[PDB]
RNA sequence: GUUUGACCUCAAAUCAGGUAGGAGUACCCGCUGAAAAGCGGAGGAAAAGAAACCAACCGGGAUUGCCUUAGUAACGGCGAGUGAAGCGGCAAAAGCUCAAAUUUGAAAUCUGGUACCUUCGGUGCCCGAGUUGUAAUUUGGAGAGGGCAACUUUGGGGCCGUUCCUUGUCUAUGUUCCUUGGAACAGGACGUCAUAGAGGGUGAGAAUCCCGUGUGGCGAGGAGUGCGGUUCUUUGUAAAGUGCCUUCGAAGAGUCGAGUUGUUUUGCAGCUCUAAGUGGGUGGUAAAUUCCAUCUAAAGCUAA
RNA sequence: GGACCAAGGAGUCUAACGUCUAUGCGAGUGUUUGGGUGUAAAACCCAUACGCGUAGGUUGGGGCCUCGCAAGAGGUGCACAAUCGACCGAUCCUGAUGUCUUCGGAUGGAUUUGAGUAAGAGCAUAGCUGUUGGGACCC
């Protein structure tokens, strides 16, 4: 999980993650000039719906970099690139246009008020926790366990309850 | 299936501090004197503030709430000798 | 059988240490009671031979298929057609009470005690603040259950 | 590589130990006094169990101190805690049940 | 007092008593380590082992091992493929000991020497060790001091059995006739034993020739507390346990942790920094200035 | 490639999927981790778990029936196939009743969809074989 807020202020929103890809392999397969002036490439309208737009803005004023940052006297073409595909932000990094950085699958989960702990203003209901997709694994299985253990039983009723009696007419029936 | 209420097992150390601990724990202190970065942090807080004084002292250390245990600490010695 | 070792020790004039242990591990003396040991069988097993004690050899739940062996008969269901002895024994030996001696009093002490009632009689409060032949300063009834002892001991 | 040729060996061999234990233990069971607990997640939560030992306050309710219960073979755990009611009340049965069917040679 | 003596340290002893090495090394445990070797250390097993655990449940409950989990989770130029664990069932089951507050109305503790004795030791005496702390009591599941009420309990020997080991000895029935053969143990006829027709030897396939085999019996010498009887003693204001009341009620720091480096796939190691005490560790949880869960690390032993 | 001759001498074993066949049981199946038992590495019995699976019409048409001496005719129709259906899931539009101003999916369409529903077939053992990997027919 991420929060990433304004530690005086009312913004504060939780974000997942999925999907990570490093540096280590070739999809990357290039460096950069650490500290050149980033590009966002908005992939999506981030206009009409509010909560969308506040995390457009409050990722411009976080990801936004001053001329304070060392190395900002070259631009080395660098360029992130945000795609709501679903209600998932597919964030891509460039350097004509090569990956060179690290990818991600991010989702949305709560937003609240206050600097870490003020009220819980809006919640996608969208996103599902893991924690969650395990216990609906966990439950189905023990519902599974259950329904065999009562087959199991109304087995053991119907070997009981199978047994067909002899004919009165036949040597076991007379002796 | 009902319930049953179990009598919760606190353990020892989590209960208190008695007497006898933090008279020893203060009259270590006075003895032990202050370590070097103590000394610094003292003549650190009444130079530069506690803003500064705690994020040395941060940096002396690992973590953050060690750090405002220590600098509220170094509060304490203050106080317990410059008013007395 | 090729090890220098093993070699050597057949080509030896020593001969083998044998012993033979292989019938004897199976039989065993139970050792520890002569009840049991008299009603032991070494024929049915632990299980078998608990059972017929009425010991109830393992305590729950068995892992496999006990031996039903076959006591009565099962008959199929119609499905509506149309038309203790050694038992006894080791119960009255731990009923049997064993011969107990009370615990009687060391002589220094109950002279200590006939020395206290003869100073103070009968009453507690005089003996607990008396501080001669009390100096360990005895517990008020601890007093009582000494001298109560003693009594029953000697003197009524 | 591992091939458990012994495997009708041991078994005569384990025997063998449940023979041999039982001769110094005669009279007694070879097992302790074990609890029936209810097991966890949620797979098993309708299953009860065998458990390991019952607890201090579990053994004074039966009317024994657990010092001594050692001594007459009942399994005792001081780091489980008794929170079922129902399993508390068997367990107390089945404690009551072990006591009356005991007899304890001075 | 330029003397004398306590100590403390450090030497020396052909002083007394002990102990280390080497071999082997299947299994075990550490260290190193390529394209295993090597090193070090043990034992009959070793290791591990009595939660700073697992979980999220109607919770479980030291360790170990088996089946299942499962070729799953997870990892991986997510390529090659790599590859768990909770739970469950079973085997086996066992729990304990320190370190923190005084015994201060008496260091109550122990090695050693010697004299005896019933000698894997005991008693006495004397040197020492030790307060810079050896005993008793207490390890959280508390516990301690008292007090009350009761109850409840006693330990140590012997001897003889038993048990265990090592042995010794005893315990059936044809060598009946014929043929063949160098030799009947072969073939035929007639038998006997059997809880003994396993096996071997004897000049060829021998239950019955011999040794054994089978069933029981009688010994002998040890080991031994496992228990079973007898027998001798053990108390001294001795030791302990349970309920109630009262007063208290102390625990693992160059550690936890942080950064970095190497190493491993998260630990470990090095270097630097380096804590807390209603503390700390760990995990879920949120209707959120959250709640709840669960253990006590940095000391130790422990059969199967 | 070879003087001759004797002996030895080269597709074995195992693991994972796969077809076929046989066998037992059958929507269930699988004893042998383990326990009990025993004349004792055999056989015999089996508690709890676990594994894998389970959870309409028309046209014909094997046959069968009727009639027909027969030839043939009529009827019911196994398996399976084709069609027209239906429904579920998806697909892209319709966007109602309501509607917290962005929620909602009601109804009606549309194509394909799928080892889909519309009345199971599997589990276990053995054998022969296919692919892969272990040195893998041998040198």
């Amino acid at each position: 999980y991420l929060w990433l807020s304004k530690p005086p202020n009312g913004p504060t929103i939780k974000f997942y993650i999925q999907n990570l890809h490093t540096m280590d392999e070739x999809x990357x397969x290039x460096x950069x000039x650490x500290g050149s002036r980033p590009v966002l490439s908005f992939d999506q309208r981030f206009e009409s719906s509010p909560h969308y737009q506040l995390i457009k803005e409050l990722l411009v004023h976080n990801f936004g970099v001053p001329p304070x940052x060392x190395x900002x006297x070259x631009x080395x073409d660098h360029v992130m690139s945000f795609s709501i595909v679903d209600d998932k932000i597919w964030v891509r990094t460039y350097e004509s246009l090569v990956e060179i950085g690290p990818r991600f699958v991010m989702t949305v989960i709560l937003i609240l008020e206050g600097s870490f702990g003020g009220p819980k203003i809006y919640e996608n209901k969208q996103y599902v926790s893991p924690n969650v997709v395990r216990a609906q694994i966990k439950q189905q299985a023990a519902e599974e366990a259950k329904s065999r253990a009562e087959a199991a039983v109304e087995r053991k009723i119907k070997r009981r309850e199978n047994v067909l009696a002899a004919d009165p007419l036949s040597n076991d029936a007379l002796f | 299936v009902t319930s049953m209420t179990p009598a919760p097992k606190i353990s020892y150390k989590k209960g208190a501090a008695s007497n006898r601990t933090k008279f020893v724990r203060s009259l270590v202190r006075e003895i032990a004197g202050l370590s070097p970065y103590e000394r610094r942090l003292i003549d650190l807080i009444r130079n530069s503030g506690e803003k500064r004084a705690r994020k040395v002292a941060k940096k002396r250390l690992g973590s953050f709430t060690r750090a405002k245990a220590k600098v509220e600490e170094m509060n304490n010695i203050i106080a317990a000798s410059r008013r007395h | 059988m090729t090890s220098v070792r093993k070699r050597k020790m057949n080509r030896s004039s020593v001969g083998k240490a044998t012993r033979r242990n292989k019938d004897k591990q199976r039989k065993i003396n139970i050792q520890s009671n002569p009840i049991i040991a008299a009603n032991w069988d070494y024929s049915l097993t632990m299980a078998q031979n608990y059972k017929k004690l009425g010991l109830r050899a393992k305590l729950q739940t068995p892992a496999g298929g006990k031996e039903a062996d076959l006591s009565k008969v099962v008959k199929r269901i119609p499905l509506t057609k149309p038309v203790t002895e050694v038992v006894k024994k080791l119960e009255e030996l731990a009923s049997r009470p064993v011969i107990r001696k009370e615990r009687s009093q060391s002589e220094r002490e109950e002279e200590w005690l006939e020395k206290l009632y003869k100073k103070h009689g009968d009453d507690y409060k005089k003996m607990f603040f008396d501080k001669k032949l009390n100096i360990y300063q005895q517990s008020e009834g601890d007093l009582k259950r000494r001298l109560l002892r003693w009594k029953k001991r000697n003197g009524i | 590589v591992k091939v458990h040729f012994d495997q009708a060996g041991k078994k005569v061999s384990r025997r063998n130990a449940r023979a041999t234990r039982a001769a110094k233990i005669a009279p007694r069971p070879l097992d302790l006094l074990r609890p029936v607990v209810r097991a966890p997640t949620v797979k098993y939560n309708r299953k009860v169990r065998a458990g390991r030992g019952f607890t201090l306050a579990e053994v004074k309710a039966a009317g024994l101190t657990a010092a001594y219960a050692r001594t007459i073979g009942i399994a005792v755990d001081h780091r489980r805690q008794n929170r079922n009611q129902e399993i508390f009340d068997a367990n107390v049965q089945r404690l009551k049940e072990y006591q009356s069917k005991i007899i304890v040679f001075p």
